[PDB]
């Protein structure tokens, strides 16, 4: 087909840029060059937890947006329908609850992001 | 039916079937249950492309919708059981079966 | 306890979303709005259970309509017949190159 | 389900007018005055549960229960006739529908059958 | 978290339940039950402890997982049938589904296991509603398509509901898992003689409802929990566990008492069916889901057990927030039975 | 009629069950330099930072 | 939930707790403490402490009021009968239900209010009579689990001045002090009282009050108010010999407690205290 | 499936006791599938070659146990020639009993099983007799 | 034996021992998820073969 074709030739290219990438300089890897890069000084200790309220508390609220928005999306078509008064309300109605949402944590101090 | 239909059923019997099996953290299962979402979001937009029954174009994003809803809270629960323990499935505070 | 307050109250707010036809935006025919139009005016006070007696036919008919089940049962039978005759015989020619493009 | 998707009736409404027809049930239909004992014991419990002086306090809202209970009760007995009534209704309008269905049976008499005798012993 | 916001969620719930006992269309039952969950969960987790987060992770992984098998089972029925409207479904192999993931969402065995365990996790308050209202919206659907049903799929789970609510009902102290095996006992009756006839269901239902209301806003009045907390109160209020003991009796069924009219209502029913057999066994195990009711009657009005010293204080103090709704609730629970007839009210 | 292997478990607590609360350690403990532009060469700001 | 009208009060102040600790010292401590602060002094809350809120407002007879009686802890401390300790757990619910008396009227009237001796204390009483072992350890493991179960939620502490006398000079004016019983009390006791004191209770407790949100505030004021609930785990079960009661002498002795004239019914309804009888109609 | 009790219905009478036999050593094979898999299910065996055991041990019991029913049910059949009355399955019930006592290397557990499991197969046979409707449809 | 050992055997004690087992046998104390949750798998497996009705 089409795009199928693009998609192909794309990776392609970009798998061969990597095998060119790798199977070329041809030197002499070996341990502690290989070890992990800590500014210096050895690591501490491997990559564990640094927890957060502070992500999911508003990533979750990332992802609820994202689906209003899904549901934004019919709107440029649906704009052309016969009987714009039934569909105008609605229109509006989901805008104002997505911004009631925001406002809802707004000022409930769960917006502390960072 | 056609196989294909049949194909992605089986999907759903295997994004059943990881559910259950569920092992050790249960991050896991917010996955396999998403999974099972997925494949019964397919499966019906399959269908409302092939009879033209136009209305219920609107249904699998709806559809879409609240199961993707859900699961967005699903993870919260887990941040509360990931609070206390760093999670995983193996310690639960209840009794009796 | 199927209250029906949407049907006493008149609202409908929920019925539309229902069956293949009921009117569709800019009248999109459903793929199988015959058979099930049929099939629903066979459908009334009849009422549910004499009703999967006497209208199975149109339901049936309705059936193939959704999935063309016997049809491709029928015309995968043809195709793996065709294999038998494929040194036998050599089918069509114009498939190929027939009068089917001069046909528009 | 029976009776409920009944051919025409409407389905919210408490009590059709199709009703009306049968006799209310009188004031002190027996059933009605258990209504409001019923209230009463539960005007006098309501009491006993919140410590009081049981019996004489109060004596204003138990006589609001057992009022409430006997009016409830009221419009209760009536859906209640009008139900039994209504099975009755369908019931022998469908024997009519169904002659053959429900043969009237001929009625030998005893001295016409015999039937098998068990001495006790 | 603040009434203001208590309230709304415990209205959308009250929404999320009507809006399934209203709609015809399957997809906004689906949602009915959606809409039921999220708004189901947080009331769990008000007060908020170690223990009920793992609660509510239980009853939210059963129910998702319920609601996910649900809604596949409803695209294979439109798959075909390539309808919407409740009625007959058209595919057994769908229809069986449609059985399981209510047969979750009622908490009949053998997919009762999170039942007692959830109640354990939250408060008398969260619990009761939890046993009351959670059980309306499934049977709401269960009566429109019990046309259709695979009775011996459903019989099944209506006795090893009434079995494993038995036997797992003799064996603990605390009141509360007491009272998950008692539902999920009382559920293997409401769902048994659905096939069957579903205004007898109704009926049971509303009974269930008005006792376990009994029960549990007598917990709440006493704030007993463990057999032995509900032990002290004779002493204290003699009178609430002096009714503690008549609400049990009803839950029991012994017969002057309103709760032997479910029982009785439903033998008449089957019997007409013939299936003389079923409630034999049915009605004989009841029994053992009595006896515990009668050794927890034992603990506490029946006998005294020993009063601990420093209740003497608390005599002085008279209970507060008076429940209204309460007596009400004991009386209809308990006294009603000569009004039997009046269930053809529910036609 | 508890089981012995049941008899080892303890009775449930009248609230909260606290005593898990003590279990939770997360802490994460990292450096700068001296490298690190902003460790001006020759720094080593070594910190026990949260999230 | 009548809040809602009006989302809960934005007023604060604070109570003060004197922590005087010792015999006639105790009272020298009281002394300066009412004189101290505007908000009514705590009075100690004793054995009819509660008798004091009940209705009548009076103390009643030692054997169903508490049932423990202080001079028979020091005319004979280590009775075979436990009053060592069931004096101590009594003291303990009755100085609960002060805070809660107090800590109350602080968030209703929002002016400052002064408490005697309060909870916190309490801790010290019993941890030096398990030294001198008047009372058996199982019964500091009840006070314990009920110390952990109950005090947990009250949250906020303090506002409260610790404070110090000698032991010999406490001895001092004890020898001074006119009772007969407080005269008799040993010293090894009351020294290791002071140590222990000293050594914890302060040690802890000042980095709390050091530091001295709305919503939880409403929700512990609802706590406040209906005192069983702060009552409500006081009567855990556990049975200890000493605390339990068998059936018959409880079903006797509150059998006796209603044939008194306050007790019978609820307060505004009762008849033989000539509470009005017009609501009764 | 419901076809394999179709399977075992068609005794007919008791004639082939072995074509019975095996029948009904197929039930008792299914069943013991069945307990085995709840049990490994609900009793997590630990190290999963004791779980097989376990399962071995069931199914070889409950496969024994309908064997030994089918065979001496149609045996009695076979030979009293009565041959449809209910007690002539009830001696393989009380038989079964004994073989489930074996397993289990107890009499009281045997001796129980006895009565009990021979109890319920005469109810059975009775059953076939009367056309007891076990889950009679709603007919109503 | 025949009226205070036996006759008291066969059928209280009978049922009354039954229930000891069956009780401790259902309420298994435990709790574990991934047990009866795999349960809830194999019950699956087994209600749709077993009323599949269809050959
Ligand atoms: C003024 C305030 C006082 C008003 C009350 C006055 C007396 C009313 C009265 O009791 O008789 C009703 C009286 C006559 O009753 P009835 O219609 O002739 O039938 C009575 C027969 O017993 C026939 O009555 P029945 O056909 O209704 O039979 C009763 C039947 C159906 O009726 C019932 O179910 C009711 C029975 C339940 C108990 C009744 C509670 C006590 C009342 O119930 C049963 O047969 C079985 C009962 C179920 C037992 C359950 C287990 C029990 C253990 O009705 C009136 O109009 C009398 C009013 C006269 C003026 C009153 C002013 C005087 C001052
Ligand atoms: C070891 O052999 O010594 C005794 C050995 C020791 O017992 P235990 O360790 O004291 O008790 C825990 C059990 O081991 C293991 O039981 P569990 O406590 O671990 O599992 C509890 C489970 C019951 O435990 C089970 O193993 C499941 C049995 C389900 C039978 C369903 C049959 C339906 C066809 O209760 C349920 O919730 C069953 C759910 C409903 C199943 C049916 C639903 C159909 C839709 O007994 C067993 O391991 C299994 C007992 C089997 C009871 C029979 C159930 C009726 C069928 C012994 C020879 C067995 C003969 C096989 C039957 C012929
Ligand atoms: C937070 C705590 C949890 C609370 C949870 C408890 C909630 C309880 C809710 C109980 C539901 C009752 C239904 C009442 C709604 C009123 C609407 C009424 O008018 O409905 C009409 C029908 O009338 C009703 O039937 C009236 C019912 C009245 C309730 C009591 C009836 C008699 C009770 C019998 C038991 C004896 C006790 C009587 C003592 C007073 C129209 O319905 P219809 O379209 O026609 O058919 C619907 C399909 N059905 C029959 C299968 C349901
Ligand atoms: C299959 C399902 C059908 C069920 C079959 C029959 C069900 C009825 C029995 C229900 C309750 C049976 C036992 C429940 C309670 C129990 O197990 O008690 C045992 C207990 C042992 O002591 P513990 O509690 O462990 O602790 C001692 C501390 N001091 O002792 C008892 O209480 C046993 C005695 C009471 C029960 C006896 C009931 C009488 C017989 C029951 C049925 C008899 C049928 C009637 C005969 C007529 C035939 C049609």
């Amino acid at each position: 087909m089409n795009i199928m074709l693009t998609l192909l030739t794309n990776v392609t290219l970009a798998s061969l840029l990597v095998l060119i990438a790798f199977w070329l300089p041809q030197l002499n890897a070996y341990s502690e060059k290989t070890s992990p890069y800590e500014c210096g000084f050895d690591p501490m200790g491997s990559a564990r937890l640094p927890f957060s309220m502070k992500f999911f508390l508003v990533a979750i609220t990332f992802l609820l947006f994202d689906l209003e928005i899904a549901l934004l999306l019919p709107l440029p078509w649906a704009s052309q329908t016969n009987n714009l008064k039934t569909m105008l309300t609605m229109a509006l109605f989901l805008l104002i609850l997505l911004a009631a949402s925001l406002a809802y944590e707004w000022t409930q101090k769960g917006l502390e992001w960072a | 039916m056609p196989l294909v239909y049949m194909n992605i059923i089986m999907a759903f019997a295997i994004a059943l079937a990881g559910l259950l099996m569920y092992r050790s953290h249960l991050m896991s299962s917010l996955l396999c249950l998403e999974g099972m979402m997925l494949s019964l979001f397919i499966m019906s937009t399959l269908i409302i492309l092939n009879t033209h029954f136009t209305l219920a174009n609107m249904m699998p994003i709806i559809l879409l919708v609240f199961a993707a809803c859900e699961a967005a809270l699903g993870l919260s629960l887990l941040v509360m059981v990931s609070n206390t323990y760093g999670t995983d499935y193996v310690q639960n505070l209840n009794l009796l079966q | 306890p199927f209250f029906d307050v949407q049907k006493r109250l008149g609202l409908d707010l929920d019925r539309w979303m229902t069956i293949q036809s009921a009117e569709q935006p800019h009248k999109i025919p459903g793929r199988c709005h015959a058979f099930e139009k049929e099939w629903i005016e066979c459908a009334h006070g009849i009422g549910g259970i004499r009703a999967e007696k006497e209208c199975k036919i149109e339901f049936d008919d309705f059936v193939e309509c959704l999935l063309r089940q016997k049809t491709m049962k029928r015309l995968s039978a043809i195709k793996r017949q065709r294999d038998k005759l494929i040194k036998e015989g050599k089918y069509t020619p114009p498939p190929h190159h027939l009068g089917k493009e001069d046909p528009r | 389900t029976m009776m409920s998707g009944r051919p025409g009736r409407v389905p919210l409404q408490f009590l059709p007018n199709e009703a009306r027809s049968l006799p209310p049930p009188k004031l002190t239909d027996p059933r009605l005055v258990y209504m409001g004992f019923l209230g009463y014991c539960s005007g006098l419990i309501d009491n006993a549960i919140r410590r009081r002086p049981v019996v004489s306090a109060g004596l204003h809202r138990q006589l609001l229960y057992v009022t409430s209970f006997v009016f409830f009760g009221y419009y209760l007995l009536k859906r209640q006739d009008y139900m039994y009534a209504l099975r009755d209704h369908d019931m022998f309008a469908y024997v009519k529908s169904h002659p053959e269905d429900f043969p009237e049976k001929d009625k030998k008499t005893y001295g016409e059958i015999l039937e098998e005798f068990h001495p006790v012993r | 978290m603040n009434p203001i916001i208590y309230t709304t969620l415990i209205m959308t719930v009250m929404s999320g339940t009507m809006l399934v006992m209203i709609s015809s269309h399957w997809l906004l039952i689906w949602i009915g039950f959606e809409m039921n969950l999220l708004a189901m969960i947080p009331v769990l987790m008000k007060n908020f402890n170690p223990r009920a987060t793992e609660a509510a992770t239980k009853y939210f992984l059963t129910q998702a997982t319920a609601s996910m098998m649900l809604m596949m089972a409803i695209i294979i029925n439109l798959l075909y049938s390539g309808q919407w409207t409740i009625t007959k479904m058209f595919n057994p192999v769908a229809m069986t589904m449609m059985t399981m993931a209510l047969a979750m969402k009622l908490g009949l065995s053998p997919f009762h296991f999170w039942v007692p365990e959830v109640t354990q996790g939250i408060s008398l308050q969260a619990g009761l509603l939890l046993l009351t209202w959670q059980k309306l919206a499934p049977l709401s659907v269960l009566c429109q398509i019990s046309q259709s049903i695979n009775p011996n799929l459903m019989l099944t789970m209506a006795m090893l509901s009434i079995l494993i609510g038995g036997w797992g009902g003799l064996n603990q102290t605390q009141l509360r898992k007491i009272m998950a095996y008692s539902s999920i006992a009382h559920m293997g009756w409401m769902t048994a003689v659905l096939p069957y006839n579903t205004t007898m269901t109704i009926l049971n239902l509303l009974i269930y409802i008005t006792m376990t209301l009994a029960m549990f806003m007598l917990l709440i009045h006493s704030s007993a929990t463990t057999t032995l907390s509900l032990s002290h109160t004779w002493n204290k209020m003699p009178v609430i566990t002096s009714l503690m003991m008549v609400t049990l009796l009803s839950m029991g069924g012994l017969p002057p008492l309103s709760g032997f009219m479910p029982k009785w209502m439903i033998i008449q029913e089957m019997t007409k069916n013939e299936s003389i057999i079923m409630p034999t066994l049915m009605a004989m195990t009841a029994l053992l889901n009595l006896y515990f009711y009668m050794r927890l009657a034992y603990s506490s009005s029946l006998t005294m057990f020993p009063s601990t010293n420093n209740m003497k204080m608390k005599w002085q103090f008279e209970h507060t927030k008076q429940m209204k709704l309460l007596p009400t609730m004991i009386v209809l629970s308990t006294l009603v039975l000569p009004m039997t007839p009046a269930l053809s009210s529910l036609n | 009629y508890p089981t012995k292997e049941t008899a080892h478990w303890k009775p449930p607590p009248w609230n909260d069950v606290d005593p898990p609360k003590d279990t939770l350690v997360s802490n994460l403990t990292l450096n700068f330099g001296p490298q690190h532009p902003a460790a001006h060469g020759v720094l080593r700001l070594v910190m026990e930072l949260s999230g | 939930l009548g809040e809602r009208t009006t989302r809960k009060l934005t007023e604060t102040s604070k109570v003060i707790t004197v922590d005087g600790n010792i015999c006639s010292g105790k009272g020298r401590l009281a002394r300066e403490i009412a004189e101290k602060l505007g908000l009514r002094h705590f009075p100690e809350a004793g054995i009819h402490y509660a008798d004091s809120t009940t209705g009548d407002g009076k103390p009643l007879d030692v054997q169903l009021s508490g049932n423990c009686s202080l001079e028979k802890f020091y005319d004979d401390p280590k009775s075979n009968d436990g009053n060592s300790y069931r004096l101590q757990s009594w003291l303990y619910a009755s100085r609960l239900l002060q805070y809660a008396d107090a800590l109350e009227h602080l968030l209703s009237t929002g002016q400052g209010v002064v408490l005697e001796r309060s909870i916190y204390s309490d801790f010290v009483f019993l941890e030096a009579m398990y030294r001198q072992g008047f009372i058996r350890k199982q019964c500091v493991e009840h006070y314990n689990e009920v110390k952990k179960v109950t005090a947990c939620e009250y949250l906020p502490p303090h506002v409260v001045v610790y404070v110090d006398v000698p032991v010999p000079e406490i001895q001092s004016r004890i020898q001074k002090k006119g009772n007969p019983h407080e005269m008799k009390i040993t010293a090894a006791y009351l020294q290791d009282i002071e140590n222990a004191y000293k050594k914890t209770f302060l040690p802890e407790m000042s980095e709390k009050c050091e530091v001295l949100d709305d919503r939880t505030f409403h929700r512990l004021r609802m706590l406040v108010q209906n005192k069983l609930e702060v009552l409500n785990y006081t009567t855990i079960p556990v049975y200890l010999p000493e605390i339990t009661i068998g059936a018959h002498q409880s079903d006797r002795v509150f059998q006796k407690f209603t044939e008194l004239p306050g007790r019978k019914y609820s307060p505004g309804y009762n008849e033989d205290v000539g509470d009005k009888w017009i609501w009764l109609k | 499936a419901k076809t394999l009790l179709h399977k075992y219905s068609d005794i007919p009478e008791g004639t082939e006791c072995h074509r019975k036999a095996y029948a009904s050593t197929s039930i008792g094979g299914a069943t013991g599938l069945i307990v085995s898999a709840y049990s490994i299910a609900l009793k997590p065996p630990a190290s999963f070659l004791e779980g097989v055991a376990r399962t071995g041990r069931y199914t070889f019991t409950s496969a024994a146990i309908g064997a030994i029913f089918g065979l001496t049910s149609c045996i009695s059949a076979q030979v009293r020639e009565k041959p449809d009355d209910p007690l002539n399955y009830f001696i393989g019930g009380c038989a079964g009993g004994l073989t489930l006592g074996a397993r289990t290397r107890s009499y009281g557990i045997g001796a129980a099983a006895c009565a009990y499991m021979g109890l319920t197969a005469a109810l059975v046979k009775m059953g076939q007799l009367e056309g007891w409707q076990v889950f009679a449809e709603p007919k109503v | 034996l025949l009226d205070l050992i036996w006759l008291e055997t066969i059928l209280p004690k009978t049922t009354s021992f039954i229930q000891m087992k069956m009780s401790i046998m259902v309420s298994n104390q435990k709790g574990l998820i991934k047990l009866y949750f795999l349960s809830f798998l194999i019950t699956i497996m087994i209600s749709m073969t077993l009323f599949n009705y269809h050959e």
